[PDB]
C-alpha cells in the first residue's frame, strides 16, 4: 500500500492534480515527436508512447525493429510495455511495481505509478 | 502544477 492506494481510497478528488501534471510532463517530451496525450487512462496501454518516452528521456533513438509500433494483439502490447520497463531499468530505475499486463489492461493506478516515477527521475530533462 | 503534485504525494505518504 503506497501513496497511490492512499490517493484513490482517501483523497480521490485530488486525482485531477496528478493527471494534469503528468500529462504536461509527458507532452513536454512527446510533443517533440509530434505526439500527444489527452488521456492517461487509455493512451499508454499499447506500450508505444512509453517506449518512445524512454528514448526521449534517456536521449537515444529507439530502433523500430526493437518493438511494435502498430501492435495488433494483447501480447504485442505486453512486449512493448516489458520493453519500456527494461529501458527504465537500463536508466537506473528499479523494477516497476505493476506487471506489463496491468498497463495493457488500463489499470490507472499502475499507469500513474509508472509515469510518476519517470516524472521524479527525469524532472530536469529539457 | 509541479510543486502541487510533489506536495500532495508527500502528504499522502
Amino acid at each position: 500500500r503506497d501513496a497511490f492506494d492512499t490517493l484513490f481510497d482517501h483523497a480521490p478528488d485530488k486525482l485531477n492534480v496528478v493527471k494534469k501534471t503528468l500529462i504536461t510532463f509527458v507532452n513536454k517530451h512527446l510533443n517533440k515527436l509530434n505526439l500527444e496525450v489527452t488521456e492517461l487512462e487509455t493512451q499508454f496501454a499499447d506500450g508505444v508512447y512509453l517506449v518512445l518516452l524512454m528514448g526521449l528521456l534517456e536521449g537515444y533513438f529507439v530502433p523500430l525493429h526493437s518493438f511494435f509500433l502498430t501492435p495488433d494483439s494483447f501480447e504485442q502490447k505486453v512486449l512493448n510495455v516489458s520493453f519500456a520497463f527494461e529501458l527504465m531499468q537500463d536508466g537506473g530505475l528499479e523494477k516497476p511495481k505493476p506487471r506489463p499486463e496491468d498497463i495493457v489492461n488500463c489499470d490507472l493506478k499502475s499507469t500513474l505509478r509508472v509515469l510518476y516515477n519517470l516524472f521524479t527521475k527525469y524532472r530536469n530533462v529539457e | 502544477a509541479t510543486r502541487e503534485l510533489d506536495e500532495l504525494m508527500a502528504s499522502l505518504s
